[PDB]
């Protein structure tokens, strides 16, 4: 989810 | 286009926009010719004082070691998101599933980092705080355990991966190839990173032919060298779960957290 978060 | 001439300028362009430090930098600190005043050495703990009072200036209840391991983390937190912006440039990546691009990055940032810390590192110590300290190689070797085997490792790899010689471009290919990886554990669209790190292999093939003309066997030794970085991370996962377990004031961060996670 914070991985998901940088791929924004 | 789908040309190889575009793929490595864009890669090349995309490595030089988000990494802060890279070998071309490296080698100018360490020449002495960057700054009026050149790396403070971190010899002692005399030093790592000084350094840490001038660098950071907030921590001094916590061990030695502990607050060392703190900024390893930082470290790995910084260039996990600067690899994170090169990923998005690399042409395809950004058109993949989300989950995909996630996986890639979860196996891809650590054997990225060990490549990429081998242009900050010599056979005597390795640059740190952007280029503004020189933590020296023994020093580290004299830490208490289990923090002084965390590097000793990093350097084995570095010493032999820069005999290699490679350049700032060779590297740009070399990070997108890791990255790009169609064995992943978890990857759904496996037959489309496949054809993507086809690529790109394909283009550090023809870019070692054109720039390393004198070394022939350097693409197999470069294949052999993402192998060699597989087996250094699974190696240091290991050593990291130890420190989680055998170690309080050493809680892992969270985004490094996820990352480690399910991993080897
Ligand atoms: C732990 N760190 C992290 C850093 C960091 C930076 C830049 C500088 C530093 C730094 C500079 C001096 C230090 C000195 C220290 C120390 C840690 C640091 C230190 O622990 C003991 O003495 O960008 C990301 O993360």
């Amino acid at each position: 989810k914070i991985l998901h978060r940088l791929l924004q | 286009t789908a040309d190889l001439k575009s793929l490595a300028k864009r890669i090349y362009e995309a490595y030089l926009k988000n990494f802060n430090m890279n070998k071309v930098k490296a080698r100018v600190i360490l020449s002495g010719k960057a700054s009026n005043n050149p790396p403070f050495v971190i010899h002692d703990m005399e030093t790592l004082c000084m350094a840490e009072k001038t660098l950071v200036a907030k921590i001094q209840n916590k061990e030695a070691e502990v607050r060392i391991f703190h900024c390893c983390q930082c470290t790995s937190v910084e260039t996990v998101t600067e690899l994170t912006e090169f990923a998005k440039a690399i042409p395809g990546f950004a058109n993949l599933d989300l989950n995909d691009q996630v996986t890639l990055l979860k196996y891809g940032v650590y054997e990225a980092i060990f490549a990429m810390l081998s242009s900050v590192m010599n056979k005597d110590g390795m640059l740190v705080a952007y280029g503004n300290g020189f933590i020296t190689r023994e020093f580290l070797k004299s830490l208490r355990k289990p923090f002084c085997d965390i590097m000793e490792p990093k350097f084995d790899f570095a010493m032999k991966f820069n005999a290699l010689e490679l350049d700032d471009s060779d590297i740009s290919l070399f990070v997108a190839a890791i990255i790009c990886c169609g064995d992943r554990p978890g990857l759904l669209n496996v037959g489309h990173i496949e054809k993507m790190q086809e690529g790109i292999v394909h283009v550090l093939r023809l870019h070692l032919q054109s720039n390393h003309p004198d070394d022939i066997f350097l693409f197999p030794k470069l294949l052999q060298k993402m192998a060699d970085l597989r087996q250094l991370v699974t190696e240091h996962a290991q050593l990291v779960q130890i420190i989680k377990k055998t170690e309080s004031d050493a809680a892992l961060h969270p985004l490094l957290q996820e990352i480690y996670r399910d991993m080897y």
